[PDB]
């Protein structure tokens, strides 16, 4: 992977989330924003999860001067589409569809997977917020993750001479 | 490839005349090699706004420290076709008594011919068919090197003479100028008989040219110091 | 104070002219950074010449 | 006029006290905004009475905060290794020190050490 | 340049921005304001470069006074317009217009440009974020600097007098 | 290219070094070359509001140092496409008793013929056919520099006597003024006949010109020094 | 410059009283804040009864802290060679003291040594 300090967003997709829950047939999609279109990201068959930036940032110092650590805070949300599934007994009965929905293992298995990847390759995400909400059938589980690096200048190129050399005078 | 930057002969150079310095430059070479000089007039020929440099440089070579030769070198005739013989003994006027082993460098060897070298002293030049020209071929006597010169003619009369190649040359047409960059590009040939430790001095005269075709000269001076393994 | 004397403006006498600016990206030779420094060997004890006046009271 | 303040170059030489071994000049990065301080005088002042003062002898100091380098020990920034810095300004000035020791050294946590140099004499070169 | 200490609007859209990317032809449209008309800037063709001043303000420090050293904080913007470009796979397969788009070429080779001009005059600029934002086939890439200075007093001018011969009565 | 302001005299308020009383520029010059000079007057005919300067200059080359040289210039004629010969012997009378290297430096040989120089002080010029002027060559007997000059005709009657160039000169006219800018350009050319460590001084006299055309003389001095590399 | 309470010149020349061998003037640096300290009056007062007072014959003293010079041995500080010092202060007054003679050596580390000096007479120079 590029960036050895960092993750782009389709390597979080594919790494992170991919290899995590099965039952989405690898349908992490990265995408520019997670509300830019609400008509298309509607339409892939359930269930999926999307990956967008929500807003580059730095983390205090980030003056542009060839030497001071450019430090850098991208805030990204993953938004899981789930399938809500009521429950029937037979005798007639039914849940409704505002029932409560077990989240909890989603954040379980999402941690783990991050936790691996951190201790694999040693490269690790700050957690902001948790937001649940329902539509129709579907429930959006939205995670807010936050991740901290140092941005590398890349220029890195050869330097101008080698030096080498001398010769003195002392005149007058 | 070497590469010099002139004298601008404005004024701080050399703080003036206070300090002097202008020691010449240095060029390290080595028996065998041939190399390629470049000097950047720009510092000295973009103040002088006009057409740049002209193609009348001026080269001279004179030796500061040049420990003559002990083997001498030799020149001889043959026509086209006809297989040439010669000796090697009497180009090696020894003071002491000592042996005389004689050796052909396969490095510097002919360039259209063959030679056998005889047990004492001979050599046998067979010269490529179909061929007139020049050859030349560097023995190694007692570790002494020399040049032993060849001319094949077109069987008709006879080849004029060689001048005999120097250690130290400048060849005679394979320098050029850029007047739009201001550099002078030129090669520099260092023979495989030069001793290791000698010392020549090369002066250069490069001539530029106003906007209105007159002339400015400047003399600029290099030492080429001949060692052995680079 | 050992090797010579006071400067009197040391940013004149130093001074590290330098050519790399000349020397292109189409060739590695470096190192012309001649060096010109000024010389005032340390000051010295002379001629102190005195000039003693006798008299009395 | 007067360009933003600021550093631009920071370069560290390295001498083991013991083998005399020599690192450097190595480079190094600000790992804040601050700035390095700076003490040329040799000579601190004492207020007397009545307007004099006792001119007694002192050293020059600097206070200068560096990341580490991931290729020099952290010893050598803790006061094990004499140092000679060098920093540059954007408006020109630059600050020399030579023969440097890095006196009373204050725990770090191994990226982002501040180095209290003491030395003999600092030298500027006031720009142009 | 005019202004040692500082690089005015066109200044940075024609010195940093050109010599970046050659995919924009020169296209570095200094604007007074990034909203100040979608209707005309939305003319020039695909892709090309917005850089317009956002607020202007202080930095600590402002009174104006002669001597008080003015300090100064120029807000700008530099908004990336890049179409976007699906990715068609024959067996009737493409890619939406909601993919995601890789900015972080865009960034790293922006500050690269920058980090060379600031090492070849000493001027540095401050990041302070980053948007993305799409619309149909073009990708809004939304950059916010901020550059401190100080301004120079400039009437600098010559002095009332000269000064030598006074005057003295000690009555 | 040397390039000097000029002192404006505008208060003669000019700070003196205090110990340095030397007014004169100082110009480092190497024997052979020709360098170009710049001079600008703006400081001193910028508030002379008028019509700038005028190429009505004058200059002069007063000696300081001489070292009179040792070797002799000569001069020579002959008619056109015929084949000239000359000696070299009688031209350095020596004091003491060594023998006598002559040389022709191949940096300052003839301009339009040969010379073939003979075993003992004796020398033949071929000038190129078709070809009527003059021609100069430069000799060094026993490391001391003097010059040849030969004039041919063009079979008729005969050609005047050119004045044997000196060790420092300015030609004739290769000087100009622009009155736009008030900078005034010369050459400074250095014979190979000049002789390492001596100072020569040039003084130039400038005109410069109201707005209803009066004069305004401005006088400025330089000491030349002479510098070699060898 | 005047109001400046502090040395500027400390100059001790080394004389040894066995080989007659001379070392100096070498010049000194104070090793703190504290300054040599002086008493010229050669002749200690005692209080006696009703304004009287008893005159007797003393030396003049000298107390002058320097750090050892890494070439002159410290056994030509602990009073085993003759000492000729110079001092200078900042306002001008420089004392000279001529075959003194150092009495009563005090322990040192090697780096800073406190000389009592004893000598016949010291004289000052009173700045103009």
């Amino acid at each position: 992977l590029t960036y050895g300090n960092r993750v782009t967003l389709p390597e979080f997709a594919k790494y992170i989330v991919a290899p995590a829950f099965h039952e989405i047939e690898g349908r992490a999609i990265p995408v520019t924003g997670v509300d830019d279109d609400a008509s298309g990201t509607q339409a892939t068959k359930l269930p999926f999860v999307l990956v967008g930036l929500r807003q580059g940032d730095t983390s205090g110092p980030a003056t542009i001067a060839g030497n001071s650590t450019i430090n850098l805070r991208d805030d990204f949300i993953v938004e899981f589409n789930m399938k809500k599934e009521r429950y029937r007994d037979r005798k007639g009965g039914e849940t409704p569809f505002f029932s409560y929905y077990d989240y909890e293992s989603i954040r379980d298995r999402l941690f783990n997977s991050m936790i691996e990847f951190s201790g694999e390759h040693g490269i690790t995400f700050e957690f902001v917020s948790l937001d649940i909400s329902t539509e129709g059938d579907v429930v959006y589980i939205e995670f807010r993750f936050r991740q901290n690096y140092e941005w590398c200048e890349t220029v890195r190129e050869a330097d101008t001479t080698i030096e080498a050399g001398r010769f003195s005078i002392n005149l007058q | 490839m070497y590469f010099f930057s002139v004298d601008p002969r404005n004024g701080a150079s050399k703080s003036g005349d206070v300090c002097g310095s202008c020691c010449c430059e240095s060029i390290s070479a080595r028996p065998g090699e041939v190399n390629g000089v470049m000097v950047s007039y720009a510092a000295w020929s973009a103040p002088l706004r006009g057409h740049g440099l002209t193609n009348k440089t001026t080269f001279e070579i004179d030796g500061v420290s040049v420990t003559p030769p002990k083997v001498s070198n030799a020149f001889g005739r043959t026509k086209v076709g006809v297989v040439f013989e010669g000796t090697l003994s009497d180009l090696f006027p020894n003071p002491e008594g000592e042996q005389v082993e004689y050796e052909i460098s396969e490095l510097n060897g002919p360039s259209n011919g063959v030679v056998e070298l005889g047990a004492n002293g001979a050599f046998t030049y067979t010269p490529g068919a179909l061929f007139t020209g020049v050859d030349r071929f560097w023995f190694s006597i007692n570790g002494n090197i020399g040049e032993y010169v060849i001319s094949v003619d077109p069987t008709t009369s006879e080849l004029p003479q060689p001048p005999f190649t120097t250690p130290v040359y400048v060849p005679a047409a394979r320098r050029s100028v850029d007047p739009r960059t201001h550099v002078l590009k030129f090669v520099l040939g260092v023979s495989p008989a030069a001793i290791p430790g000698d010392v020549y001095r090369l002066t250069v005269r490069q001539v530029a040219i106003d906007c209105d075709g007159n002339e400015f000269v400047h003399i600029s001076c290099y030492d080429i110091s001949i060692g052995s393994c680079g | 104070g050992t090797l010579f004397s006071e400067f009197d403006n040391i940013n004149e006498d130093i001074q590290l002219l330098t050519d790399f600016e000349v020397q292109p990206k189409c060739v590695g030779q470096p190192g012309i950074f001649h060096l010109n420094m000024r010389y005032r060997p340390p000051v010295r004890g002379a001629r102190i010449n005195v000039n003693m006046a006798p008299a009395l009271f | 006029c007067n360009k933003q303040n600021g550093v631009k170059n920071i370069l560290i030489t390295f001498t083991d006290c013991d083998t005399q071994e020599v690192i450097g000049p190595i480079s190094h990065e600000q790992p804040d905004d601050t700035l390095p301080t700076y003490k040329n005088c040799a000579w601190t002042n004492t207020a007397l009475t009545n307007g004099y003062v006792q001119r007694s002898a002192s050293n020059a100091t600097m206070t200068l905060p560096v990341v580490r380098d991931l290729r020099v020990p952290l010893a050598f920034y803790q006061g094990c290794a004499q140092v000679d810095v060098q920093v540059e300004k954007f408006d020109g000035t630059v600050m020399t020190l030579t023969e440097g020791a890095v006196v009373e050294p204050e725990e770090s946590d191994g990226r982002s050490v501040t180095m209290n140099i003491v030395a003999s004499e600092i030298d500027e070169l006031l720009p142009p």
